[PDB]
């Protein structure tokens, strides 16, 4: 294990006052650091904890090649498209995941922060698009959307979408019509050089045992 | 919130530079809209213009006269008016129009655009003495008359504001000379006639002519 | 081009009762149908944009129906804040187009027909011309027209009228109107009066005021 | 796929010569047939052309057991009725739609063919009844309504009342008491084979290759 001592930035990442909109979900590099996720898996906060490829409790064990955490807010009854292999307008056209995911999918409630009395709308999410997202990959256009024969001109009419709808999120909604903070942990446990460590104890350099 | 600018008076044949600045929302994503209201009329839309001003279109009243343009750094949204007819005088606004998608819709407070060969001028004075026409017992309007002004605001009171109580000031009549006119009216018993000062107070703000003036009773 | 035709061009109702307003389009234009409702000076608020969704924060007292050409706007039990102009706008193609909106202007009924009328002053005769103030005050309908008595003619073209908006607390309007004359006119006639007709009434209502004669 | 035939009758139920009366609405049942719904919605003439849980692009790709066309003649101002959880004298006494509707609502100004110069009064409404109709039901009858305490013994009295009045349209009538004539298409599927289906198209041969 290297000697490096300074903990990684999780609280920058899952403390931060505002987290993105789905379509312009945010994504931070974790390198050159201690990863102590206990600090995570032991926490009461999270209504979702999902590991891909590893078990939580393994995490403080292992090195990783680099780490992404990603954010953004999204309904509660689509925390579901946070997955490997799902569809639907989420994973479709804001956020895919890879099949062969490796890496943690984290969830809570955020209703006492992203809600508002008359409704809160700084979120949103893509409607429309013409093919679906390739894994990791992030549109932030306006363009119109064409849904029929005739060019829309950069102008909305028959046929012609503006491609972002907003959430509506009120302290009233039922509980899969909530917002909710997402983060999403991403690494590699293939051998390559590593700079992300659990908080793992090295021994002497024992040799011809 | 949209903050429209730039209006006035402008001589027909002459040019104009509307301007309007966006707070509080992604005026960048957008297409946005001129939109224009003559006085007592409907609403009449003029220019629309492109999120990232690629494209422009105009009603064939503007067409060619009209320029639409924005910067998405200044959130601000333009009209270039040029050739301007007494028939472009209207309220302006600036707006977000909403299609098949659900969001937020803004129009700015609206800006006043006047287009007219008149010039500024102080209120013709002209208060209405009764002299037991149009009276009877408990009844007798009070009135008075003004006129000639070109730009719009004439502030009017019954006895410097004492005689308040059932006023009447209509809404002012543009006459075929491109001046207007107004008229202020109150009613009070015919025997309170000699008590009473009855002065018509008038303001024209603009002009900064304040004159008050006495009605004469019983005088013909 | 589309035209949009707004059916009743003004409305009276009272408090808790049920409004409907109607736009139709020559063409069909499916669902791409807004409503906006404006007031006094202020600007545009919309209420229905597809041609039934209700906007953001919009009470839920109001509603569209309509795809096609045939549209609706409705006030399911009408409110002191819903007196207002209502104006339709089709979201189709361009040009955008507005119907020209329907007046909701009565706040709440009473009967009361009053007529009045006033002459050219002599504080106004000073001028160089006269100006009439012919002047029906406080009646609940806006309906009525105005007649003049000058030598004994009836002078017509020669006229403007204004009206004050219909009161808060009586829902009733006032009226004035202006025949006027030259110095030339003003005194070689002697004779003068307006004349009020007012449907809230049996006969029109006229006052002798003699210009150059009292 | 072979090629298109045994179109759907639909000609029979929007180009009748006389429709019912709304208190005595037809209904036509569709089965063993192709149904291109596309060329009603693009055809001219239809006033609203409405869908609930449907569209007519998507309508053509779907199939189901039967079709069901209810048809009848109302007054301008009243198609705002036809609608789920609607209310007034049409909803309530005459034509009921259940609150989970999935079908189309067509209607289209009849004026030319529905008013007469001397007034036509051979189309009937439901004026009263004891209580609102239940979802697709109809109700014929013409016992005398009573509104009294007393028997009305089949005698019209005080407030013993013809239950049915007639529509008077006249050509000059204002456009919301002119006739429109209305169909309702309700789509069925049962546990049975699906015999209404949307036209399968088909390429060329290519041979050879
Ligand atoms: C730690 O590792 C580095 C090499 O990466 C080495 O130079 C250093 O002497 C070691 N010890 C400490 C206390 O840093
Ligand atoms: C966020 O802040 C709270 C309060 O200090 C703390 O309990 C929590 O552990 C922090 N979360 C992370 C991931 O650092
Ligand atoms: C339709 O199919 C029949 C045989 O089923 C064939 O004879 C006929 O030519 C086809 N019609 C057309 C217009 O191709
Ligand atoms: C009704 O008749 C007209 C004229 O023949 C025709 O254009 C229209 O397509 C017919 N509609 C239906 C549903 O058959």
């Amino acid at each position: 294990f290297p000697n490096i001592t300074n903990l990684c930035p999780f609280g920058e990442v899952f403390n931060a006052t505002r987290f993105a909109s789905v379509y312009a979900w945010n994504r931070k590099r974790i390198s050159n650091c201690v990863a102590d996720y206990s600090v995570l898996y032991n926490s009461a906060s999270f209504s979702t904890f999902k590991c891909y490829g590893v078990s939580p409790t393994k995490l403080n064990d292992l090195c990783f090649t680099n780490v992404y955490a990603d954010s953004f807010v999204i309904r509660g009854d689509e925390v579901r498209q946070i997955a490997p292999g799902q569809t639907g307008k989420i994973a479709d056209y804001n956020y895919k995941l890879p099949d062969d995911f490796t890496g943690c999918v984290i969830a809570w409630n955020s209703n006492n922060l992203d809600s508002k009395v008359g409704g809160n709308y700084n979120y949103l999410y893509r409607l429309f698009r013409k093919s679906n997202l390739k894994p990791f990959e992030r549109d932030i256009s306006t363009e119109i959307y064409q849904a029929g024969s005739t060019p829309c001109n950069g102008v909305e009419g028959f046929n012609c979408y503006f491609p972002l709808q907003s959430y509506g999120f009120q302290p009233t909604n039922g509980v899969g019509y909530q917002p909710y903070r997402v983060v999403v942990l991403s690494f590699e446990l293939l051998h390559a050089p590593a700079t992300v460590c659990g908080p793992k104890k090295s021994t002497n350099l024992v040799k011809n045992k | 919130q949209l903050q429209e600018s730039g209006g006035g008076l402008v001589q027909p044949g002459g040019s104009l530079r509307l301007s309007c600045a966006a707070s509080g929302f992604t005026f960048s994503s957008y297409e946005m809209n001129w939109v224009r209201q003559a006085p007592g009329k409907g609403l009449e839309w003029v220019a629309v213009i492109s999120y990232d001003g690629s494209n422009k279109y105009y009603a064939d009243s503007v067409k060619g006269r009209f320029t639409i343009s924005r910067d998405n750094a200044k959130n601000s949204l333009y009209l270039q008016m040029n050739s301007l007819r007494a028939e472009d005088t209207a309220v302006y606004y600036c707006a977000r129009l909403i299609t098949m998608v659900r969001g937020e819709d803004y129009w700015g407070q609206g800006t006043l655009v006047t287009v007219s060969s008149a010039s500024t001028k102080g209120p013709s004075v002209f208060p209405l003495a009764p002299s037991s026409k149009s009276t009877s017992g408990g009844t007798a309007a009070l009135g008075c008359l003004v006129k000639d002004y070109f730009p719009e605001p004439v502030t009017v009171s019954w006895n410097s504001g004492a005689l308040t109580s059932g006023v009447h000031t209509f809404p002012a009549v543009l006459q075929s000379s491109g001046l207007y006119s107004l008229s202020s009216v109150v009613t009070v018993p015919s025997s309170s006639l000699g008590t009473q000062t009855y002065i018509c107070n008038v303001n024209h703000k603009p002009s900064n002519t304040k004159v008050d003036k006495k009605v004469e009773p019983k005088s013909c | 081009d589309i035209q949009l035709t707004q059916s009743p061009s003004s409305l009276s109702a009272s408090v808790g009762h049920r409004v409907t307003i109607t736009c139709r389009a020559s063409q069909s234009i499916s669902s791409y149908l807004n409503w906006y409702q404006q007031k006094p000076g202020k600007a545009p608020k919309l209420l229905i944009y597809a041609a039934s969704s209700l906007q953001s924060g919009v009470p839920s007292r109001f509603s569209g129906s309509g795809s096609g050409t045939d549209f609706t706007l409705t006030i399911s039990s009408l409110q002191p804040e819903d007196f207002a102009t209502y104006y339709c706008q089709q979201s189709y193609n361009l040009p955008r187009t507005f119907g020209g909106g329907t007046k909701l202007e009565v706040l709440g009924t009473v009967a009361a027909p009053s007529v009045f009328i006033f002459p050219p002053s002599d504080e106004q005769l000073k001028s160089g011309t006269a100006s009439v103030v012919c002047l029906l005050n406080n009646f609940y309908p806006r309906e009525a027209k105005v007649q003049w008595k000058v030598d004994n003619a009836l002078q017509s073209g020669n006229s403007q009228e204004s009206v004050t908006e219909q009161d808060s607390k009586d829902s009733t309007y006032s009226l004035s109107s202006t025949l006027t004359l030259s110095k030339a006119d003003y005194e070689k006639h002697k004779v003068y009066a307006c004349e009020v007709t007012h449907q809230g009434l049996s006969s029109p209502v006229t006052k002798s005021f003699n210009r150059g004669e009292c």
